[PDB]
Protein backbone atom coordinates (compact mmCIF):
# COMPACT_ATOMS: atom_id res chain seq x y z
CA UNK A 1 0.00 0.00 0.00
CA UNK A 2 2.59 2.63 0.67
CA UNK A 3 4.70 2.44 -1.86
CA UNK A 4 4.64 1.92 -5.95
CA UNK A 5 6.64 1.41 -8.85
CA UNK A 6 7.10 4.90 -9.72
CA UNK A 7 10.18 5.18 -8.51
CA UNK A 8 11.28 1.11 -8.34
CA UNK A 9 12.39 1.55 -12.33
CA UNK A 10 14.49 4.46 -11.44
CA UNK A 11 18.44 4.22 -11.39
CA UNK A 12 19.08 6.05 -7.93
CA UNK A 13 20.06 2.84 -5.55
CA UNK A 14 20.82 5.37 -2.77
CA UNK A 15 17.55 7.29 -2.93
CA UNK A 16 15.29 3.75 -3.69
CA UNK A 17 17.65 2.77 0.11
CA UNK A 18 16.66 5.98 1.85
CA UNK A 19 12.88 5.70 0.78
CA UNK A 20 12.87 2.20 1.89
CA UNK A 21 14.97 2.57 5.06
CA UNK A 22 12.08 2.80 7.42
CA UNK A 23 9.90 0.03 6.98
CA UNK A 24 13.11 -1.98 7.08
CA UNK A 25 14.20 -0.34 10.53
CA UNK A 26 10.04 -1.00 11.74
CA UNK A 27 10.63 -5.10 10.51
CA UNK A 28 13.99 -5.76 11.59
CA UNK A 29 13.69 -4.18 14.67
CA UNK A 30 16.37 -1.38 14.05
CA UNK A 31 17.56 1.72 15.63
CA UNK A 32 17.31 4.17 12.75
CA UNK A 33 16.48 4.66 9.06
CA UNK A 34 20.35 5.27 8.29
CA UNK A 35 21.50 2.42 9.77
CA UNK A 36 18.64 0.73 7.52
CA UNK A 37 20.12 2.73 4.53
CA UNK A 38 23.56 1.29 5.29
CA UNK A 39 22.84 -2.40 5.65
CA UNK A 40 20.67 -1.86 2.28
CA UNK A 41 23.36 -0.89 0.61
CA UNK A 42 25.65 -3.64 1.86
CA UNK A 43 22.82 -6.11 1.43
CA UNK A 44 22.93 -4.63 -2.10
CA UNK A 45 26.61 -5.49 -2.33
CA UNK A 46 26.14 -8.53 -1.19
CA UNK A 47 23.76 -9.89 -4.09
CA UNK A 48 22.17 -12.74 -1.94
CA UNK A 49 19.97 -14.26 -4.44
CA UNK A 50 20.82 -12.32 -7.23
CA UNK A 51 19.05 -9.56 -6.47
CA UNK A 52 19.80 -6.11 -6.35
CA UNK A 53 17.37 -3.22 -4.43
CA UNK A 54 15.17 -2.24 -7.20
CA UNK A 55 14.42 -5.36 -8.31
CA UNK A 56 14.13 -6.28 -4.49
CA UNK A 57 11.05 -3.83 -4.02
CA UNK A 58 10.00 -4.51 -7.42
CA UNK A 59 9.03 -8.17 -6.23
CA UNK A 60 7.74 -7.42 -3.03
CA UNK A 61 5.16 -5.00 -4.80
CA UNK A 62 4.40 -8.00 -6.81
CA UNK A 63 1.63 -10.16 -5.44
CA UNK A 64 3.82 -12.95 -4.92
CA UNK A 65 4.27 -13.09 -8.56
CA UNK A 66 7.70 -15.56 -8.29
CA UNK A 67 6.28 -19.47 -6.43
CA UNK A 68 9.92 -20.12 -5.70
CA UNK A 69 11.54 -16.51 -5.66
CA UNK A 70 9.69 -15.73 -2.63
CA UNK A 71 11.89 -17.73 -0.80
CA UNK A 72 14.33 -16.32 -2.09
CA UNK A 73 12.89 -12.65 -1.14
CA UNK A 74 12.49 -13.93 2.67
CA UNK A 75 16.72 -15.30 2.62
CA UNK A 76 17.15 -11.77 1.80
CA UNK A 77 14.74 -11.05 4.64
CA UNK A 78 16.89 -13.47 6.59
CA UNK A 79 19.95 -12.28 5.14
CA UNK A 80 19.55 -8.70 6.63
CA UNK A 81 18.22 -10.04 9.73
CA UNK A 82 21.95 -11.98 10.28
CA UNK A 83 23.71 -8.77 9.18
CA UNK A 84 21.44 -6.70 11.62
CA UNK A 85 22.05 -8.88 14.82
CA UNK A 86 25.74 -8.87 13.72
CA UNK A 87 25.25 -5.03 14.14
CA UNK A 88 23.63 -5.27 17.57
CA UNK A 89 26.43 -8.05 19.14
CA UNK A 90 28.90 -6.48 17.74
CA UNK A 91 27.45 -3.10 19.00
CA UNK A 92 28.90 -1.38 15.84
CA UNK A 93 28.26 2.16 15.66
CA UNK A 94 27.19 5.30 13.40
CA UNK A 95 29.78 6.36 12.13
CA UNK A 96 31.96 3.51 11.52
CA UNK A 97 29.25 1.62 9.52
CA UNK A 98 28.63 4.50 7.53
CA UNK A 99 32.46 4.68 6.50
CA UNK A 100 32.87 0.87 5.97
CA UNK A 101 29.83 1.15 3.94
CA UNK A 102 30.35 3.99 1.75
CA UNK A 103 33.72 2.62 1.60
CA UNK A 104 32.27 -0.49 0.18
CA UNK A 105 34.78 -2.65 3.10
CA UNK A 106 37.67 -1.68 1.19
CA UNK A 107 39.07 0.11 4.18
CA UNK A 108 38.78 -3.24 5.91
CA UNK A 109 40.62 -5.96 3.62
CA UNK A 110 39.55 -9.01 3.38
CA UNK A 111 41.78 -12.85 1.63
CA UNK A 112 40.54 -13.86 -1.64
CA UNK A 113 37.46 -11.68 -1.21
CA UNK A 114 37.06 -8.02 -2.38
CA UNK A 115 34.31 -6.27 0.58
CA UNK A 116 33.36 -8.99 2.89
CA UNK A 117 31.48 -11.69 2.92
CA UNK A 118 29.65 -13.65 4.76
CA UNK A 119 31.87 -15.92 6.75
CA UNK A 120 34.01 -16.05 9.88
CA UNK A 121 36.83 -13.83 8.92
CA UNK A 122 34.62 -10.90 8.00
CA UNK A 123 32.71 -11.11 11.68
CA UNK A 124 36.35 -11.97 13.33
CA UNK A 125 37.73 -8.90 11.39
CA UNK A 126 34.98 -6.15 11.93
CA UNK A 127 35.19 -7.16 15.98
CA UNK A 128 38.73 -6.59 15.79
CA UNK A 129 38.17 -2.90 14.11
CA UNK A 130 35.73 -1.72 16.55
CA UNK A 131 37.73 -2.67 19.80
CA UNK A 132 40.14 -1.10 18.26
CA UNK A 133 37.77 2.34 16.94
CA UNK A 134 36.37 1.91 20.76
CA UNK A 135 39.89 2.21 22.28
CA UNK A 136 40.94 5.20 20.14
CA UNK A 137 38.71 7.06 22.26
CA UNK A 138 38.02 10.75 21.36
CA UNK A 139 40.25 11.12 18.36
CA UNK A 140 39.82 8.27 17.17
CA UNK A 141 36.91 9.72 15.58
CA UNK A 142 38.61 11.82 13.24
CA UNK A 143 41.16 8.91 13.06
CA UNK A 144 38.79 7.47 11.22
CA UNK A 145 38.76 10.78 8.92
CA UNK A 146 42.43 10.49 7.97
CA UNK A 147 41.19 6.84 7.39
CA UNK A 148 38.62 7.16 5.11
CA UNK A 149 41.28 8.85 2.88
CA UNK A 150 44.45 7.92 2.34
CA UNK A 151 45.89 10.23 4.58
CA UNK A 152 46.24 8.20 7.89
CA UNK A 153 49.78 8.70 8.31
CA UNK A 154 52.28 6.56 10.73
CA UNK A 155 53.06 9.45 13.17
CA UNK A 156 49.88 10.68 13.29
CA UNK A 157 48.69 7.42 14.38
CA UNK A 158 51.81 6.61 16.58
CA UNK A 159 50.45 9.86 18.70
CA UNK A 160 46.98 8.90 18.95
CA UNK A 161 48.01 5.02 20.38
CA UNK A 162 50.60 7.72 22.68
CA UNK A 163 53.42 4.80 21.60
CA UNK A 164 56.68 5.70 20.30
CA UNK A 165 57.24 6.91 16.37
CA UNK A 166 60.18 4.81 16.06
CA UNK A 167 58.05 1.49 17.50
CA UNK A 168 55.87 2.41 14.18
CA UNK A 169 58.89 2.82 12.37
CA UNK A 170 60.48 -0.52 13.05
CA UNK A 171 56.76 -2.49 12.73
CA UNK A 172 56.23 -0.97 9.00
CA UNK A 173 59.48 -2.20 7.56
CA UNK A 174 58.72 -5.71 9.53
CA UNK A 175 55.29 -5.88 8.61
CA UNK A 176 56.42 -4.74 5.20
CA UNK A 177 54.01 -2.47 4.49
CA UNK A 178 54.66 1.41 3.17
CA UNK A 179 51.75 2.51 3.46
CA UNK A 180 48.39 1.73 5.99
CA UNK A 181 46.20 1.28 2.70
CA UNK A 182 43.61 -0.65 4.48
CA UNK A 183 42.88 -2.04 7.96
CA UNK A 184 44.52 -5.50 6.84
CA UNK A 185 47.75 -3.06 6.74
CA UNK A 186 47.05 -1.23 10.23
CA UNK A 187 45.50 -5.12 12.07
CA UNK A 188 49.16 -6.62 10.90
CA UNK A 189 51.24 -3.07 12.16
CA UNK A 190 49.42 -4.08 15.40
CA UNK A 191 49.73 -7.56 16.19
CA UNK A 192 53.31 -6.84 15.01
CA UNK A 193 53.43 -3.72 17.92
CA UNK A 194 51.40 -6.41 20.36
CA UNK A 195 54.41 -8.52 20.32
CA UNK B 1 -11.47 33.39 -48.26
CA UNK B 2 -8.18 34.53 -46.79
CA UNK B 3 -6.59 38.01 -45.97
CA UNK B 4 -3.26 39.31 -44.39
CA UNK B 5 -2.34 42.61 -43.27
CA UNK B 6 0.06 44.00 -40.57
CA UNK B 7 3.40 43.21 -39.48
CA UNK B 8 4.65 40.67 -36.79
CA UNK B 9 2.46 41.04 -33.33
CA UNK B 10 0.51 43.30 -35.00
CA UNK B 11 -1.48 41.55 -37.65
CA UNK B 12 -5.28 40.34 -39.07
CA UNK B 13 -5.56 37.27 -40.64
CA UNK B 14 -8.01 35.23 -41.80
CA UNK B 15 -6.42 31.59 -40.96
CA UNK B 16 -8.72 28.54 -42.16
CA UNK B 17 -12.17 29.07 -40.29
CA UNK B 18 -10.46 31.41 -37.55
CA UNK B 19 -10.14 35.10 -37.92
CA UNK B 20 -7.03 36.30 -35.77
CA UNK B 21 -6.22 39.55 -34.84
CA UNK B 22 -2.97 40.00 -32.99
CA UNK B 23 -1.61 42.81 -30.97
CA UNK B 24 1.62 43.40 -30.00
CA UNK B 25 1.58 44.13 -25.84
CA UNK B 26 4.98 46.00 -26.46
CA UNK B 27 3.48 48.40 -29.20
CA UNK B 28 0.98 49.80 -26.87
CA UNK B 29 3.04 52.31 -25.41
CA UNK B 30 2.18 52.18 -21.85
CA UNK B 31 5.50 53.44 -20.60
CA UNK B 32 4.77 56.96 -22.27
CA UNK B 33 1.15 57.32 -20.19
CA UNK B 34 2.35 58.51 -17.01
CA UNK B 35 5.66 59.75 -16.25
CA UNK B 36 8.11 57.62 -15.06
CA UNK B 37 8.34 59.66 -11.84
CA UNK B 38 6.67 57.82 -8.40
CA UNK B 39 6.70 54.62 -10.61
CA UNK B 40 8.98 51.67 -11.65
CA UNK B 41 7.75 48.51 -12.74
CA UNK B 42 4.14 48.48 -14.55
CA UNK B 43 2.15 45.32 -15.51
CA UNK B 44 -1.06 44.11 -16.81
CA UNK B 45 -3.37 43.25 -14.21
CA UNK B 46 -7.12 43.26 -15.76
CA UNK B 47 -8.99 42.64 -19.35
CA UNK B 48 -12.11 43.38 -19.86
CA UNK B 49 -13.77 43.75 -23.60
CA UNK B 50 -16.45 44.97 -25.42
CA UNK B 51 -17.95 44.12 -28.69
CA UNK B 52 -20.66 47.00 -29.65
CA UNK B 53 -22.13 45.41 -33.01
CA UNK B 54 -25.47 44.93 -34.50
CA UNK B 55 -26.49 42.04 -32.23
CA UNK B 56 -30.34 41.28 -31.58
CA UNK B 57 -31.51 38.27 -29.20
CA UNK B 58 -30.36 35.06 -29.74
CA UNK B 59 -27.31 35.81 -31.61
CA UNK B 60 -24.44 34.48 -29.40
CA UNK B 61 -20.71 36.04 -30.25
CA UNK B 62 -17.75 34.01 -29.95
CA UNK B 63 -14.16 35.56 -29.16
CA UNK B 64 -11.48 34.34 -27.66
CA UNK B 65 -8.75 36.42 -26.23
CA UNK B 66 -4.79 34.22 -26.27
CA UNK B 67 -1.92 35.43 -24.90
CA UNK B 68 1.44 34.09 -26.37
CA UNK B 69 4.48 35.30 -24.06
CA UNK B 70 7.71 34.17 -22.75
CA UNK B 71 6.70 34.27 -19.27
CA UNK B 72 4.92 31.51 -18.88
CA UNK B 73 2.50 31.48 -15.52
CA UNK B 74 0.67 28.55 -14.83
CA UNK B 75 -2.42 27.33 -16.47
CA UNK B 76 -6.41 29.10 -15.90
CA UNK B 77 -5.14 32.49 -16.56
CA UNK B 78 -3.62 32.13 -20.17
CA UNK B 79 -6.79 32.58 -22.26
CA UNK B 80 -10.42 34.33 -21.89
CA UNK B 81 -13.50 33.74 -23.63
CA UNK B 82 -16.08 36.67 -24.95
CA UNK B 83 -19.35 35.00 -25.71
CA UNK B 84 -21.85 38.74 -24.89
CA UNK B 85 -19.66 41.31 -25.00
CA UNK B 86 -21.76 43.87 -23.52
CA UNK B 87 -18.59 44.62 -21.14
CA UNK B 88 -17.83 41.22 -20.81
CA UNK B 89 -14.94 40.18 -18.48
CA UNK B 90 -14.95 36.72 -19.10
CA UNK B 91 -16.47 35.59 -15.42
CA UNK B 92 -19.58 35.25 -13.86
CA UNK B 93 -18.64 38.16 -11.49
CA UNK B 94 -15.41 40.93 -11.48
CA UNK B 95 -13.81 40.33 -8.54
CA UNK B 96 -10.71 41.94 -7.09
CA UNK B 97 -10.19 39.88 -4.26
CA UNK B 98 -10.48 36.63 -5.76
CA UNK B 99 -7.85 33.76 -3.93
CA UNK B 100 -6.78 32.44 -6.70
CA UNK B 101 -5.11 34.80 -9.97
CA UNK B 102 -7.67 37.17 -12.24
CA UNK B 103 -6.81 35.97 -16.41
CA UNK B 104 -3.51 37.85 -17.78
CA UNK B 105 -2.46 38.72 -14.49
CA UNK B 106 1.54 39.75 -14.11
CA UNK B 107 1.95 40.64 -17.78
CA UNK B 108 4.83 42.77 -18.44
CA UNK B 109 3.40 46.03 -19.29
CA UNK B 110 5.25 46.06 -22.35
CA UNK B 111 6.10 42.28 -22.91
CA UNK B 112 7.43 41.67 -26.18
CA UNK B 113 4.65 39.42 -26.09
CA UNK B 114 1.57 39.62 -28.17
CA UNK B 115 -2.36 39.12 -27.24
CA UNK B 116 -4.89 37.69 -30.26
CA UNK B 117 -8.82 38.33 -30.82
CA UNK B 118 -9.49 34.79 -32.46
CA UNK B 119 -13.17 34.57 -34.16
CA UNK B 120 -14.25 30.86 -35.00
CA UNK B 121 -16.18 29.86 -37.78
CA UNK B 122 -16.57 33.96 -39.28
CA UNK B 123 -16.45 32.18 -42.81
CA UNK B 124 -19.57 30.76 -41.67
CA UNK B 125 -21.84 30.87 -38.69
CA UNK B 126 -20.04 34.24 -37.52
CA UNK B 127 -19.51 35.68 -41.67
CA UNK B 128 -23.01 37.40 -41.36
CA UNK B 129 -22.23 38.07 -37.19
CA UNK B 130 -18.66 39.66 -38.02
CA UNK B 131 -19.83 41.28 -41.67
CA UNK B 132 -21.91 43.75 -39.13
CA UNK B 133 -19.02 44.03 -36.82
CA UNK B 134 -17.97 47.66 -36.24
CA UNK B 135 -15.04 47.40 -33.62
CA UNK B 136 -13.82 46.27 -30.43
CA UNK B 137 -12.38 47.82 -27.70
CA UNK B 138 -10.10 46.84 -25.14
CA UNK B 139 -10.37 48.14 -21.13
CA UNK B 140 -6.85 47.21 -19.13
CA UNK B 141 -6.90 48.20 -16.02
CA UNK B 142 -3.18 47.85 -14.94
CA UNK B 143 -0.96 48.82 -11.78
CA UNK B 144 2.07 50.90 -11.40
CA UNK B 145 4.96 50.58 -8.61
CA UNK C 1 -16.57 4.31 16.34
CA UNK C 2 -15.21 7.55 15.52
CA UNK C 3 -12.62 5.87 13.20
CA UNK C 4 -15.41 4.30 10.98
CA UNK C 5 -17.09 7.54 10.63
CA UNK C 6 -13.91 9.78 9.69
CA UNK C 7 -13.01 7.05 7.50
CA UNK C 8 -16.66 7.15 5.49
CA UNK C 9 -15.94 11.05 5.48
CA UNK C 10 -12.74 10.72 4.02
CA UNK C 11 -13.90 8.68 1.66
CA UNK C 12 -16.83 10.82 0.69
CA UNK C 13 -13.90 13.49 0.25
CA UNK C 14 -12.32 11.29 -2.22
CA UNK C 15 -15.42 10.67 -4.46
CA UNK C 16 -15.75 14.69 -4.57
CA UNK C 17 -12.56 15.21 -5.43
CA UNK C 18 -12.88 12.42 -8.28
CA UNK C 19 -15.96 13.94 -9.91
CA UNK C 20 -14.22 17.75 -9.52
CA UNK C 21 -11.31 16.67 -11.51
CA UNK C 22 -13.72 14.20 -13.26
CA UNK C 23 -11.83 11.43 -12.93
CA UNK C 24 -12.08 8.32 -11.62
CA UNK C 25 -8.85 6.83 -11.03
CA UNK C 26 -6.98 8.71 -8.57
CA UNK C 27 -7.19 7.03 -5.33
CA UNK C 28 -5.85 7.86 -2.10
CA UNK C 29 -7.77 5.37 0.34
CA UNK C 30 -6.18 2.56 0.19
CA UNK C 31 -7.35 1.04 3.73
CA UNK C 32 -5.09 -0.85 6.45
CA UNK C 33 -5.08 2.18 8.63
CA UNK C 34 -6.97 0.20 11.03
CA UNK C 35 -4.00 -1.98 11.58
CA UNK C 36 -5.60 -4.65 13.99
CA UNK C 37 -2.31 -5.51 15.38
CA UNK C 38 -1.94 -2.91 17.05
CA UNK C 39 -5.43 -2.44 18.14
CA UNK C 40 -6.10 -0.56 15.05
CA UNK C 41 -4.62 3.04 16.52
CA UNK C 42 -2.58 5.65 14.87
CA UNK C 43 -4.91 5.87 11.91
CA UNK C 44 -5.51 9.79 12.59
CA UNK C 45 -2.31 10.56 11.41
CA UNK C 46 -2.36 8.36 8.06
CA UNK C 47 -5.74 10.00 7.31
CA UNK C 48 -4.07 13.18 7.54
CA UNK C 49 -1.34 12.05 4.77
CA UNK C 50 -3.98 10.75 2.19
CA UNK C 51 -5.78 14.28 3.03
CA UNK C 52 -2.06 15.95 2.42
CA UNK C 53 -2.28 14.16 -0.65
CA UNK C 54 -5.66 15.06 -1.99
CA UNK C 55 -4.61 19.00 -1.43
CA UNK C 56 -1.27 18.48 -3.50
CA UNK C 57 -3.11 16.45 -5.86
CA UNK C 58 -6.09 19.66 -6.14
CA UNK C 59 -3.28 22.48 -6.37
CA UNK C 60 -1.07 20.95 -8.38
CA UNK C 61 -3.65 19.89 -11.24
CA UNK C 62 -5.79 22.98 -10.76
CA UNK C 63 -6.30 24.63 -14.25
CA UNK C 64 -9.08 27.75 -13.57
CA UNK C 65 -10.68 26.31 -16.85
CA UNK C 66 -11.89 28.75 -19.44
CA UNK C 67 -16.00 30.20 -18.91
CA UNK C 68 -18.03 30.27 -22.35
CA UNK C 69 -22.35 31.11 -22.04
CA UNK C 70 -24.28 29.83 -25.08
CA UNK C 71 -28.00 30.85 -25.62
CA UNK C 72 -30.16 28.04 -27.18
CA UNK C 73 -33.43 28.84 -28.77
CA UNK C 74 -35.65 25.45 -28.57
CA UNK C 75 -37.86 26.82 -31.75
CA UNK C 76 -35.02 27.49 -33.55
CA UNK C 77 -33.47 24.10 -32.68
CA UNK C 78 -36.30 21.92 -33.42
CA UNK C 79 -36.95 24.17 -36.42
CA UNK C 80 -33.77 22.99 -37.43
CA UNK C 81 -33.57 19.26 -36.81
CA UNK C 82 -31.70 16.95 -39.32
CA UNK C 83 -33.85 14.33 -39.02
CA UNK C 84 -37.37 16.06 -37.84
CA UNK C 85 -37.49 19.46 -38.46
CA UNK C 86 -40.67 21.19 -37.61
CA UNK C 87 -42.65 24.14 -36.22
CA UNK C 88 -42.44 24.08 -32.35
CA UNK C 89 -45.13 26.82 -31.99
CA UNK C 90 -47.35 25.11 -34.11
CA UNK C 91 -46.83 21.81 -32.96
CA UNK C 92 -47.15 23.59 -29.50
CA UNK C 93 -50.87 25.29 -30.35
CA UNK C 94 -51.99 22.33 -31.80
CA UNK C 95 -51.23 19.32 -29.17
CA UNK C 96 -53.01 22.32 -27.01
CA UNK C 97 -56.62 21.93 -29.09
CA UNK C 98 -56.42 18.13 -28.59
CA UNK D 1 6.79 11.50 3.10
CA UNK D 2 4.85 14.14 4.82
CA UNK D 3 7.90 16.54 5.32
CA UNK D 4 8.49 15.99 1.07
CA UNK D 5 5.21 17.16 0.40
CA UNK D 6 5.22 20.30 2.45
CA UNK D 7 8.82 21.12 1.32
CA UNK D 8 7.01 20.74 -2.39
CA UNK D 9 4.26 23.31 -0.63
CA UNK D 10 6.33 25.85 0.66
CA UNK D 11 8.36 26.06 -2.77
CA UNK D 12 5.54 26.69 -4.64
CA UNK D 13 4.79 29.30 -2.35
CA UNK D 14 7.72 30.88 -2.70
CA UNK D 15 7.24 30.73 -6.65
CA UNK D 16 4.26 32.55 -5.98
CA UNK D 17 5.16 35.20 -3.72
CA UNK D 18 8.59 36.05 -6.40
CA UNK D 19 5.79 36.17 -9.08
CA UNK D 20 3.87 39.02 -6.45
CA UNK D 21 6.88 40.67 -6.06
CA UNK D 22 7.66 40.11 -9.72
CA UNK D 23 11.41 39.69 -8.66
CA UNK D 24 13.16 36.39 -8.91
CA UNK D 25 16.46 37.01 -6.40
CA UNK D 26 14.58 36.84 -3.38
CA UNK D 27 15.56 33.20 -1.61
CA UNK D 28 14.60 31.63 1.65
CA UNK D 29 14.58 27.90 1.26
CA UNK D 30 17.67 27.31 0.87
CA UNK D 31 17.67 22.89 1.84
CA UNK D 32 19.16 20.96 4.88
CA UNK D 33 15.92 20.86 6.91
CA UNK D 34 16.27 17.17 6.39
CA UNK D 35 19.00 16.72 8.58
CA UNK D 36 19.67 13.28 7.56
CA UNK D 37 21.59 12.75 10.72
CA UNK D 38 19.05 13.19 13.05
CA UNK D 39 16.42 11.18 10.85
CA UNK D 40 15.61 14.04 9.07
CA UNK D 41 13.60 15.85 12.15
CA UNK D 42 13.37 19.84 12.67
CA UNK D 43 12.44 20.44 9.47
CA UNK D 44 8.99 21.52 10.58
CA UNK D 45 10.27 24.59 12.50
CA UNK D 46 12.88 25.60 9.79
CA UNK D 47 9.76 25.76 7.63
CA UNK D 48 8.21 27.95 10.28
CA UNK D 49 11.00 29.90 10.27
Amino acid sequence: PSISEDMAQSHNRELQAEILAPFIAATLHLASPDMARYILLWTDNLRPGGLDIAGFMTLVLKESLNANETTQLVQFCHVMAQLSLSVQTLRLSEAELSVLVISGFAVLGAKNQPAGQHNIDTLFSLYRFHQWINGLGNPGSDTLDMLRQQTLTADRLASVMGLDISMVTQAMVSAGVNQLQCWQDINTVLQWIDV
Amino acid sequence: GKGNVGASGNELKLSNRQIEASVRLSDLKIFSDYPESLGNTRQLKQVSVTLPALVGPYEDIRAVLNYGGSIVMPRGCSAIALSHGVNDSGQFMLDFNDSRYLPFEGISVNDSGSLTLSFPDATDRQKALLESLSDIILHIRYTIR
Amino acid sequence: QFFDLTQSFCLMAQEALRRELTDNGVTFIRGGAWNGTTAGLMAGETLLLNLAEMEKVWLERDERALEVTRTVSLAQFYQALSSDNFNLTEKLTQFLRE
